[PDB]
């Protein structure tokens, strides 16, 4: 995160982190849907052209973390997968549309005052909240600057920005499946997601309910927190039945 | 510059 | 799922210090 | 997720 701040104790309940048995690198940031599912970004395991392509046990997860570097001792909880779904029409050579996955951790993890799941959008949830002007709130333990690591977990809340805009500011083919959020040049205030951010999830508080709801999950943006650049989230209630579908049909 | 990992977790 | 209710925050009914700019823009 | 192709 980009001009962001460090997150208070429990803040994010459901923010988890990515890591590689080895070496020891956070891979991505990731979500607690379920005491048994995390969502992520396809592309955080699979993505051909960095040759990137990760297994099962090449992965662990870990939940209730506030420090990027240190194993807190006693707060933290590390998971061991056992299936990567990634979404069957990933678009991995083209714009990186439908970058979601699911992971079923080896075993249900309990929660705590720092590990809860975060809920998933209904349609009308997804139909009163992901509307232009509506700041969202992303989480994580990427780069600082485009280009310098966080001590403690970051977030920054950013502004929903109409699709016209999100469109006309990249090259890249913006599909359906996909929403932008950042300020403009002009709005006066900046921050945006970055490199190890991805997998991250885009989250919204219901003014109904006063539940919190992934809408995203952080995607791309070509850099992070350049001028008239916007980051790239993946449309979580519009890949919704999929999500549903792996959960039940497994 | 991570903390080693009790090697249960491996 | 009694998801999106953190025990440190809405269970206690304490707020953190940037939720209300999310609030503010709905 | 540095897009710019
Ligand atoms: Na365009
Ligand atoms: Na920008």
């Amino acid at each position: 995160i980009v001009e962001g701040s460090d997150a208070e104790i429990g803040m994010s309940p459901w923010q988890v982190m990515l890591f590689r048995k080895s070496p020891q690198e956070l891979l991505c940031g990731a979500s607690l849907i379920s005491d048994r599912w995390v969502l992520t970004a396809a592309h955080c395991l699979l993505y051909p052209p960095w040759d990137k392509n990760f297994t099962e046990n090449d992965l662990l997860v870990r939940i209730g973390k506030h420090s990027r570097t240190r194993y807190e001792r006693n707060i933290e909880k590390i998971s061991m997968l056992e299936k990567i779904y990634i979404h069957p029409r990933y678009n991995w050579r083209e714009n990186l549309d439908r970058d979601i996955a699911l992971m079923k951790l080896k075993k249900p993890v309990a929660f705590s005052d720092y590990i809860h799941p975060v809920c998933l959008p209904d349609r009308e949830t997804a139909a009163s909240l992901l509307q232009a002007g509506y700041k969202g709130r992303v989480t994580g333990w990427g780069n600082l600057k485009e280009t310098g690591q966080p001590s403690v977990l970051q977030v920054v809340n950013l502004p929903i920005v109409e699709r016209p805009v999100c469109k006309d500011s990249t090259r890249i083919r913006i599909t359906d499946n996909m929403f932008c959020a950042g300020y403009k040049p002009d709005e006066g205030k900046r921050g945006d997601a970055c490199e190890g951010d991805s997998g991250g999830p885009f989250v919204m508080k219901s003014p109904f309910n006063n539940r919190w709801y992934q809408m995203g999950i952080v995607s791309w943006g070509e850099g992070c927190d350049r001028d008239g650049k916007y980051g790239f989230y993946t449309h979580v209630f519009r890949l919704k039945k999929w999500i549903q579908k792996v959960i039940d049909q497994f | 510059d991570f903390e080693e990992i009790p090697e249960e977790y491996l | 799922a009694d998801c999106g209710l953190r025990p440190l925050f809405e269970k206690k009914s304490l707020e953190d210090k940037t939720e209300r700019e999310l609030l503010e823009s709905y | 997720f540095x897009k710019l192709p």
